């Protein structure tokens, strides 16, 4: 019986829990169902299953984190007649402790639904084990080789454009005309067409960045509930090429706030450079350990710093009546005792001055010796909690980075793929040949 | 040029005549005119009372630092 | 022999330990004693055995921490003919993962004298399990279907009727008339009868508080030396109310100083608002954090850190003589040193200049660098301490939450009920049949 | 063989290194070695040998440490008939899971050379279990048992009596006289005689502290070379003794310099109060840790804080020739600057002030962020690893304090004994009876 | 077969891994194989066999690392009649618990190629046992003695002569004439004649430290990758001596600029007095953290600071118009900023002030917050994590430091020699004796 | 009664005329006269020249803040 088609080895998928007596049961039964099926009927693929999701037992292994499940079903090795057609992975050299193990490449390159690199890179930041799934030896390497190959000359391309599009950008604004009331009028000089030069190119950048994420939230899709966790970047990059748009509409409809909307850009347009930092085996930690405390921390320290600004804001506010003479000068007042930099001057003549100093020596013990602090352990429990991930976490940096871009590719090439039709393997129940590009890979483990 | 009596400044604006307006900071900046410093006038308290607690002393002298001040005139 | 009337199982009770092998020592009594006593005197109930202080072997099970015994007890499961009619647990459903259990909850919501959940709530600190001891299956899954049902929507209803009466209060007092010598006749324009309606709701709520906490305190019964150590949020609350009180009645009494008290009030309106985030999953720690620091900790460090304080005052004081010119504003200076926002100027004309500077360096030496860095450190230690443990937390600070609301729920309707007068027990050695306000929990388990 | 005379057991305790299996051995040899001398020559007391340092085998078995040889030693419980004097624990009472042991207390409070605990408590520093040894039983019951009947009663009339002295001290001294050239002519005034009384108790005090400290120092015999590790509090004490001499003298010497001796003397006669909050359960650890950090922590990080000062202190000032007029002033300057409380200005005229200002945040990089949190980490970790541990170290600040106090006692009875010259044991090879200042101890441990 | 000549020894070293069972495999390898070829060839020795690098393969097994073949090759122990003459350890005197061991001594002082002691201290800081190989008991004998015997009498001997030589430096720096367009020309009075000899000493020291890096430089050949992973000192007082020049080249040239560079100098010429503090067992290791922190933090977290620095500085600066009148000093407030000395003034006058309230907010909550304590934290990680390997790491500063200095021996010493041309020993399969520079080492071990 | 000029003072007593003596801060506070403000003297620079590397400018005129300033006249 099944629900929806499901096949039985989909719902071994779905019951297998990464535990090691069941990962024993589940490939037992994997082993054998499939042997027999390879011999009763010979005549058609059956992983391929379809669905309501048209997902792969695999697919769904990738999808749920089943390790266990990867473990296996990419890594068949069998030579038993009749039943040598469901083979994945063979042998053509073996040596002591080195081994040069020829690995079959379907499913993860070019399956045209969902390869296995599209679903654990594309995760929802729920499944436990995301980060190891990658460290399987054809993935893992595959990776490696593509990274070395020529996804670096891409790379560091783009890094060197994107720095030259901002200094471009930061020496436009500079030095714009100080005279009121926009659009002015160009002189013939050399340095008004520098400028006029300098400021097509930043509203041409700006333009490109609002596309690109557009193109991106309508593809992905995300659930308005983890738009944040996941999709930062994007998240960052579209705000600058919003703020940007502003400023120039801004700009065309006579009004001087434009330079408002433009030094925000400005400063996003430095800030989000940091993200090319990802990537790098010692310098990406510094990106995303901001990720998460400016994420996951403040949000929630927000609300609880802030019922002691307001409540000691009003009452001193409303104490003193008649340099504290509103509220919103009252909270920075607080705001500067909190951080250390303010001054306890205590001038003359406010009635009620002894409850004053009581109640600014009270706030002053509460926030700056006592809730400071608090929050600063926290962070420092936080940071020291991704110490030891840094070399994992650093590898789905280099992941995702490497799909976006072979996924662009920018230059119309077909150099994806690793090498050869190969025929050596050519295993079928007809009397004709094949080839999976077969993949040549030492392993030297003893 | 700058702002007039009531407009929002600092948002983009000046306002002009810093002997006369100022802008003061709310959020919503509506320069204002200055007002005379006028002098106290009663209910001040007077030499040997306590003060700071419930009201000032009296322009012609201090009301020191202490937990119960009393008022002395400068010397 | 007996101390007091006590059972052979009250005496079990008391000498269990929550060893392993004790606990199956005492189990094992357990079961022989109850079935030789269904066997011998199936005419009542002896269970509920009173006692100098009315407890039930469950009752002090629970009160003592003694959670094996609770482990047991309330999970008795047996099939023994003509002595079926003790049995707790029973089943209808069963599978292989996953089991149906039928669950007897007599008990727990009326018993009328003292029930477990009153004890395990309530208990005075010092039982090391109270945090688990709520983890059992029946008492865990009760609180939470209880809170998902109904308990919600009274409580963020009373988080907003709060909000709404500190809105009130605060826009009533930000408004004060300037004029001197209370009380102030009302003119005939509306914005002096909004006024008046906002001081009479204020001083409505104060009353209320007022009340509340007099009940608390009658029906409590603290011990004058854990008055502090618990029931900390009702010595807030009500010291909020005495404060309002003290208030209106300087505000009656023609005196302008009502002012002094009533900002007070107003700081502590806003601040204790921070009771309401207990029962959130994440955000609630930030209180329990505050309540440790705030009394555990500076009640010790406060001797330390004022003998320092007073020796340099006093030795400063006396060695200038002729702006330190008094001890409470070199008490003052010496604490803004304290904490990095003061100045050393060293103006002219002291006498002894020379040892002046060194008394102060030593000063500086001594409190900001060595003594304020160690108060740091022991904080570290205390809030990393309950960054594991505050899950369990959260669960006892839900549990009390519940037990409150439900006992009181302001309706006369009794909702609080699980489901049903379930007669498919109806276990007895007569023929007649009975219920248990039994509960249906399905366990996935294997 | 032996050296200077040594016993077998002599040889044994030097041997014995805390090893299980060398327990069980000299254990054994013991066992055997005692039943032997007792069968041979059963005519005196062999166990109080001389030697050059004048050490029995128990008295050298406290002193270095041995604390495998005391868990026995002073427990020897057997039954061997005509050998039964040897024994130091026996029985009266027995039920299952407590005894009523009477155990042996001799040689342990009037052994009138060197008892266990004269040595245990008076250590040098380097015994690894001082703060166990004092764990094993009779010694444990002897020191709980004397502090809780008598000893209290002596330790806060004397806290309360110190405060008194400071209070008046603090007192007299704020009110000294203003015009110059003492001594002072008294008036027929009140006050002059309150002041003139003030001053003389004080002077009484300074005067018992120098002499009890000299007789501390004459009895100790420090080596000079642990002279700060222990024996820090009569350090201080005496220090501010000599601090108060110097005082009188120059106040006698016509000269009002004195003033500037006095202040210091003041300051240390508020701190040293801590010395009293050791033997609290909780507040006595801030003693503790305070001593530790300000000894063998600064002691070291001050000569690699002073290599910066000193260096740049001489950069600023040749650099700038012509607020930096001399080096003491910059070397203020830049410690202002270490602390973060100083400012940077960079006011106009110094030439050369674009080199100046580089080395200024040189020096700012260097000092503040980097080297200052270099300290903080390392007195983090000092507070943090005696966390625990000092709950044993309380032990010792216990024990000590009563071994001093009963020491002198100050009221010439004998009441130290626990109880009774008992004949109960009353073993011996001859027909005589016998006591040992035996007490009963209730040991409840199963 | 082989690939360049290598025995079957080098093959040994190069494939064993120091895991235990191929130490044992590695270990009776060596035995059978130096057996055999005692017995076939007792013609001439071949384990000193040569390379291309030179490296014997106890050589080999030294700079790569093998700790496991060094533990069995320096202390080969055996009786082999006829094939005595390989043992390396012998014995003369035994007793229960301490054994006087002969131990080999060749090889390791004088080899005239390459010492185990010229590879095992002069690593790359990539050997995983560096710490630990040197803990072998002949060379830490060898070391220990060297250390006691006569080194020190040269260390210390040479910090104070460094001493010395700044002291002068700075007296010449301080009393440097006014006026100004050296070079000045002397007076006959003495003061001029000391401040001459001054300078002249102090250019001395200059000359001689620049010869004695040179020379470093091209003995060592560092790789210019880790030139500044090691020989971190030499680099610095290179630095020192080439500003030292500078000045001087300055002076002579008659311009005023010479001070500019003479202080820089000046600065170092305390500084880097630290490196005398390796050697000592405690105040050692306040030198390391520097090394560490200075190197292999800040030049990462220096990027990721200057990008919100730049920023933030060109976005205030060009959203105001019309001190922050240039980028220098905007950059400059915002650093002040950064730790916590500047002030938030808010004066009057800047247009936009909305707006700028609310980006130095952003910023001052960004950097001073957040990132500051992340870099503090991360610093807390790494001076914690050499808290415990300080034993190990001091013994690697004792080691360096010796055989620079013996090597050196500045006086044409050569007592490196333990004692004797021992004849004891004299194993060879001739008939003649033999001598090996044995040493005689008491073992206390059981 | 106060200190005369070359006493030390501060250790236990002032120096008298605070307009014409100050106590300085060397730890051994030998106490001083005042001198006159002299004027500035040649080798100053001049506007255009760069200022704050090798010398002072003029009193005429002011060197801004800047990694390589150049003076100009203050205005
Ligand atoms: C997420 C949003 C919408 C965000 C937008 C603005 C307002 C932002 O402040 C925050 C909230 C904030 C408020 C106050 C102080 C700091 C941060 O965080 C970002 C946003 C956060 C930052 C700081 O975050 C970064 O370090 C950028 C970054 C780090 C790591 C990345 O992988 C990354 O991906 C591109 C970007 C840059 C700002 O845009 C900026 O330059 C200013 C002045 C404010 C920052 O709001
Ligand atoms: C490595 C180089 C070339 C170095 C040379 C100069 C500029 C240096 O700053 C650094 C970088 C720097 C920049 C800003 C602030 C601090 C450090 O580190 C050293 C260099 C680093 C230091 C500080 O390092 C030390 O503690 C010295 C030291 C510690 C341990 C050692 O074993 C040691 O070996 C001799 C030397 C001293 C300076 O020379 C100095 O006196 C000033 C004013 C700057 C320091 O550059
Ligand atoms: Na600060
Ligand atoms: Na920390
Ligand atoms: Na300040």
């Amino acid at each position: 019986r099944d629900s929806v088609g499901n096949t039985v080895l989909h719902a071994l998928v779905e019951v297998a829990d990464n535990t090691v007596d069941n990962t024993k049961f589940v490939t037992s039964m994997y082993n054998e169902i499939l042997i027999l099926g390879a011999k009763l009927h010979p005549t058609l693929k059956l992983e391929e299953i379809t669905n309501r999701k048209g997902l792969t037992p695999l697919a769904l292994a990738a999808s749920s984190g089943k390790i266990g499940v990867l473990a296996y079903i990419l890594q068949r090795e069998i030579h038993e007649p009749e039943c040598r057609h469901l083979s994945r992975k063979f042998t053509e050299w073996a040596y002591g402790p080195v081994h040069s193990s020829l690995y079959d490449l379907s499913c993860i390159d070019t399956c045209e639904k969902n390869s296995v690199l599209e679903v654990i890179a594309y995760s929802s930041s729920e499944t436990p084990n995301r980060h190891d799934m990658l460290l399987v030896e054809p993935l893992n390497r595959l990776l490696q080789d593509k990274w070395d190959r020529f996804v670096k000359r891409i790379f560091y391309f783009n890094f060197f454009v994107y720095c030259l599009y901002m200094i471009i950008f930061t020496a436009a604004a500079y030095y714009r005309p100080v005279e009121g009331l926009p659009p002015y009028k160009l002189k013939n000089t050399v340095g008004d067409y520098f400028r006029v030069t300098g400021e097509i190119l930043s509203v041409s950048g700006g333009v490109y960045f609002f596309f690109r994420g557009i193109q991106y939230f309508l593809q992905r899709r995300p659930s308005l509930k983890s738009l944040f966790v996941d999709s930062y970047s994007e998240i960052l990059f579209f705000v600058q090429s919003l703020f940007m748009l502003v400023s120039v509409v801004l700009y065309f409809s006579q009004r001087k706030e434009y330079v408002a909307s433009m030094v925000f850009s400005l400063a996003m347009g430095w800030t989000n450079m940091l993200y090319y930092t990802r990537g790098f085996q010692q310098m990406g930690i510094y990106a995303v350990m901001i990720e998460k405390m400016i994420l996951r921390d403040l949000c929630r320290f927000m609300f609880v710093y802030l019922v002691f600004l307001f409540g000691f804001s009003t009452a001193v506010v409303t104490l003193i009546e008649d340099s504290y003479n509103s509220l919103y000068s009252t909270c920075l007042e607080l705001f500067k005792f909190t951080i250390g930099m303010g001054d306890l001057e205590f001038t003359e003549n406010y009635d009620f001055k002894a409850v004053f100093i009581i109640l600014l020596l009270a706030y002053v013990i509460l926030t700056y010796i006592l809730l400071l602090n608090m929050l600063i352990a926290l962070m420092g429990e936080t940071v020291n909690k991704i110490a030891q991930e840094s070399k994992n976490i650093w590898k789905l940096q280099r992941a995702i980075t490497i799909l976006d871009t072979e996924k662009s590719f920018l230059k119309c090439m077909r150099k994806a793929f690793r090498s050869g039709k190969l025929l050596q393997v050519g295993f079928t129940p007809d009397g004709k040949d094949d080839y999976r590009w077969c993949f040549r890979v030492d392993e030297v483990n003893w | 040029d700058c702002a007039k009596e009531g407009e929002v400044c600092s948002w983009g604006k000046k306002c002009c005549d810093l002997d006369n307006f100022y802008c003061p900071m709310e959020f919503i900046p509506h320069c204002k005119k200055y007002k005379p410093y006028v002098p106290v006038t009663t209910n001040c308290a007077k030499e040997g009372e306590v003060c700071g607690w419930g009201s000032k002393c009296c322009h012609g002298l201090d009301c020191p630092l202490a937990f119960i001040p009393y008022c002395e005139k400068y010397r």
